């Protein structure tokens, strides 16, 4: 993978001199002590080196360089300054969603780009004007350039997120077209899952002396969690079921996963009926439940927006998941808990040899 | 109308999921969406475009699934023109997006849920025949799948010809580019032990170095995560007193397989340590 | 080799009444003369002599001892009766996929063995129960003999398929610990490529009187078939040349061997693209059709044996076969008796050196594309 060429350690974001609005922004939003990446790229970005990070897909990895461009805008000058490429819009628009949250107690502006329903009215928007922070595709951004709505005059912060992934997409000459237009003189991040040569070479025509950062990465592993499966022969006796073991395990912090939103509502309003209040999932009233999750205080979620479930103690298939590969994104990394039904007999049996893993039943 | 996307996009994108074509077209039901409905393919089709290969083929199924229950004939007629209008915004997010709604006319027409001379009928923009030339070629001769909530022992016939065909191309990078369009890279352990069984069967010495090449530089292109090498040498070293049965010598040469790996470094001195042999 | 002692020669399937079901399936099948080895072979294994044929690797000859376990079974007895063996699981496989093939109108049953994730489930099956016809490798059946999860006391043919091949896997202890449980009746069907004292040894001490059937032959060798090699520097002009030869040559039947199954698809659409029709090949029915419509085509190389190459006067190999023995498999095929054509090489600067090997490997010349 990439040879690391830096690291030093910082423990604390109260260390990084960050703005105080900045520093509000990101307690509030959840976060505690830094992570892996943030103690290891955050000052090398806000000190302005060139900066090259592998690492694995953001949560906090995007908290990292979101937290050093808001950390170096000029609030009081209103033209585009940094400048971020994803390589969908469903990941640039998050990647906003988390600057906006971040940047909230600083005057912040932060844009992605779409999609384009009213593009027109989108255009009209970034110039002018003209948002501090654009996130958007290659494709989109490089587009925006051409036709000057977007200007890469005050861009300074030229951050490509998960380069080996645009890459592949095939935005590799959007991606170069657009560097030749920004100043010989712009920062540049760019973090990647992985390094393939076709991303080196990236690295390697734009960069000065880049810093190489590292962050060993964390597989998921069904190793460290006890896996269950308590027998329930009908679906309508599933709701029964697990408020016995809600008692019976008087449990204080536990995701629920199930198929459908429908089947949630169901879910959460027949236990509020019960007594037993419980949490069920837009990023505000969203954020919340996260930011609430996050920082801490049962929840049931589909599975699609399945927060961080690993400082979860338990996790309980009252559903079980259709797709084999998204199982371990719900439970594993312990313990975890499968309902399972006579027709859900087979299905258990095959997850159980898809990771080359023993699922046994409920004790006591 | 923008509080539609607000609305649909995420049982589209909660579908890529459970897989339930069923679930989907009910809530679209109750939703008594209007001559707008027309507008839910082109949805779900732009969705998918920014997804990953199941997705694409996915929601080919549903726009068939749905095409009878919930959706006239001539939804899809239109929802299709507006793909084409769109083709030019569309690339913007994905370059190969021509090609692409391409290949989702040829299947559309296909699951006969399209017109049969439409291309034709269609007779300013690149973009646009671009990609009905696609969706002709396509025609006048999948997407293949799939992965994830495909069935096990489906896989398990793919993994098996992905290495078949392998030993007589002798091409890795064809492999690895099969393996990895499963997109089952928690199930790759059966990659493995498949593979190991191979040259556990057979005779002379083409197998095992073809399999040991193989299995390398898979572990060198991290396609084959530490994990998944394990849980494969763990079903290897656990069946083979029975694969023993049709394989006497399979000791002997299981274990010179292990020495090899490890002398390649693919697996730790603590599995090649754990080998069985009587 | 050994020394024949028995040839008298059936030409039609028709004359060996056997069942007809059993008939109808050996048509469906696709046969319609027996072969060499079936003119002479099933006769004597239906009328329950130890036969030892000594032939070339199955087609055909599987079919052989297939029809007549399947001509002897007493479908109406639930208990497992005939039992073959080969050297792999693999070769089981097809042996039982062949039965139920051709034993596919009449009530028999059969099953070959495994391998073993769910062994389990085999072994509850196996007995009980019961299988008509049980295939799978020495090693395998024996362990299954000793568990007692099948029964010698019905099993009246006992079939070593590929024995050289059997025996050289190290069988032979296997082998043998089966015969000693099976009834001195057992009627005893020994096929091998070769005779080599080990397999002789064997006949010599489990057969009776056994007769002896020698059909085998040999070369083999790709004199009516001119071949040529085209040099294409870099394999970016492969497709280029390709369409140049289909107008200098116009061909009307040919078969391009591929591969890999995407690069098939490939090619295969960007042909369509430029106006040259072709289809490429992958399941039974939607593949039947093509074979039952064959019977330009571009396939891999591992289904090329589920097409007759042999009556097309042109091949081309736009890649090369990594596997030397592969490459007859392909293009080549003898001279009359019967027969061939023309096949057509395109090699790379890179594949220069793999092409002059095929080229000592079957101690023939290739030249270079004429005019």
């Amino acid at each position: 993978v990439i040879e690391s060429n830096w690291n030093e350690i910082v423990d604390s974001f109260d260390d990084m001199n960050l703005s105080e609005s900045l520093l509000r922004g990101i307690y509030a939003y959840g976060f505690e002590k830094p992570s892996a990446i943030q103690q290891r790229a955050i000052l090398p970005c806000i000190k302005g080196y060139d900066v090259i990070a592998q690492a694995q897909s953001g949560t906090g990895k995007t908290a990292t360089f979101a937290i050093s461009i808001l950390q170096q805008i000029e609030l009081d000058l209103k033209a585009t300054q940094a400048l971020v490429l994803a390589p969908t819009r469903e990941l640039a628009q998050q990647i906003q969603k988390v600057v906006m949250a971040l940047g909230d107690y600083m005057g912040a502006s932060c844009h992605a780009c779409i999609g384009g329903t009213n593009v027109r009215a989108e255009v009209q928007k970034l110039q002018m004007e003209a948002p501090h922070i654009i996130v958007g595709t290659p494709g989109r951004v490089f587009d925006m350039l051409n036709r000057r709505y977007l200007s890469p005059k005050y861009i300074k912060m030229f951050v490509l997120d998960e380069a080996d992934e645009m890459l592949s997409r095939g935005f590799k000459d959007q991606i170069y077209d657009i560097f030749q237009k920004l100043n010989s003189n712009t920062q540049v991040v760019l973090l990647s899952a992985t390094m393939p040569s076709d991303v080196l070479e990236v690295t390697k025509k734009f960069m000065r002396d880049p810093i190489r950062i590292l962050v060993k990465k964390e597989e998921l592993t069904l190793e460290g969690i006890r896996q269950f499966y308590i027998n329930v022969e009908r679906e309508e006796w599933k709701l029964d079921t697990l408020c016995d073991l809600y008692e019976t395990l008087t449990i204080t912090q536990a995701v629920i996963f199930i198929n459908t939103r429908r089947k949630v509502d169901w879910l959460t309003e027949k236990m509020h009926a019960r007594d037993f209040t419980v949490s069920a999932m837009m990023d505000q009233k969203e954020r919340d439940v996260i930011m609430r999750e996050f920082r801490s205080g049962v929840l049931i979620t589909t599975d699609l927006l399945a927060i961080d479930v690993q400082q979860v103690s338990l996790v309980i298939n009252y559903d079980l998941p259709t797709n084999r590969e998204n199982y371990i994104h719900r439970i594993g990394r312990g313990v975890a808990i499968n309902m399972v039904t006579e027709e859900d007999k087979r299905t258990l049996r095959d997850i159980e040899t898809f990771y080359n893993t023993s699922i046994e039943e409920m004790p006591l | 109308e923008t509080a539609f996307e607000k609305t649909l996009t995420p049982i589209i994108q909660e579908y890529f999921e459970h897989g339930d074509t069923n679930e989907v077209a009910e809530m679209l039901r109750d939703l008594n969406l209007g001559e707008m409905k027309s507008g839910v393919p082109v949805l779900a089709v732009s969705l998918a475009l920014e997804g990953k290969a199941s997705h694409r083929e996915m929601t080919s199924k549903l726009l068939s699934d749905l095409c009878g229950t919930v959706m006239s004939t001539n939804d899809v007629e239109k929802s299709f023109d507006k793909l084409l209008k769109d083709l030019p915004e569309l690339a913007l997010d994905t370059p190969r997006a021509p090609q692409l709604v391409g290949q989702f006319i040829a299947r559309a027409v296909g699951d006969g849920i399209l017109c049969n001379t439409y291309i034709d009928s269609y007779k300013d923009c690149v973009q646009a025949r671009a990609a009905l030339d696609k969706a002709t070629v396509l025609l006048s001769m999948v997407w293949g799948s799939g992965g994830g909530q495909q069935p096990v022992n489906h896989l398990v016939k793919e993994i098996d010809m992905l290495l078949k065909e392998y030993l007589l191309s002798g091409d890795i990078s064809e492999a690895e580019h099969c393996l990895k369009e499963l997109e089952v890279p928690h199930f790759h352990h059966e990659l493995v032990y498949e593979a190991i069984v191979m040259v556990l069967e057979s005779t002379g010495e083409s197998a095992f170095k073809m399999i040991l090449d193989l299995l390398k530089s898979l572990w060198k292109s991290s396609t084959i995560t530490i994990d998944q090498m394990k849980r494969g040498y763990e079903r290897i070293y656990n069946e083979i007193p029975d694969i023993n049965l049709d394989v006497p010598h399979s000791y002997s040469v299981l274990e010179r397989f292990v020495e090899e790996c490890f002398q390649a470094g693919i697996i730790s001195k603590q599995l090649r340590d754990l080998c069985p042999s009587r």
